[PDB]
């Protein structure tokens, strides 16, 4: 008889909204407008982005 | 005619199934834990044809992984039918030594 039915968790996705948007007024800080990602290498070499 | 075949029936067989049976059993509920193992169950028509077997017991609920087909409520149950019926052929089959006696000697 179908009795039996496990359910395990997993990750569908992730949120990819916009973060909340800090002003700091530093020059170096730069946030990406609406969606968009910086490609950026780890410490290994292959490439991501962040 | 008059020969313990006769004398004592089928009943000098049962005994011996009972046994076989009360075995199969207790090793149902031993390898219940034991992933892979499939339980066990014995036709009592085989050894009637075997006086005058060893077959496979199909789930009714799904495995979890294991692959082990024991229901530990079946076996309860089934040993419990078994002990008892196994003392009613002990029954049986001794009073069939004890009427005999009683015929030969007279007293």
């Amino acid at each position: 008889h179908p009795s039996r039915v496990f359910s395990m968790t997993e990750r569908p996705g992730h949120n990819f909204a916009q973060g909340s948007v800090i002003t700091t007024g530093r020059d170096l800080d730069v946030t990406i407008e609406g969606s968009g990602w910086i490609s950026v290498l780890d410490h290994t070499g292959k490439e991501g982005l962040t | 005619a008059i020969s313990f075949d006769n004398a004592l029936g089928i009943h000098q067989h049962t005994v011996g199934v009972r046994e076989r049976n009360a075995e199969v059993i207790s090793t149902n509920i031993a390898q219940a834990n034991t992933p892979g193992y499939k339980a066990r169950g014995l036709d009592f028509a085989k050894e009637l044809q075997a006086a005058t077997d060893k077959l496979y017991r199909l789930p009714t609920q799904p495995d979890t992984g294991d692959g082990n087909t024991v229901d530990l409520d079946l076996e309860r149950n089934l040993f419990m039918q078994n002990q008892i019926r196994h003392q009613a052929s002990l029954d049986f089959l001794g009073s069939k030594f004890k009427n005999l006696t009683k015929a030969i000697k007279g007293e």
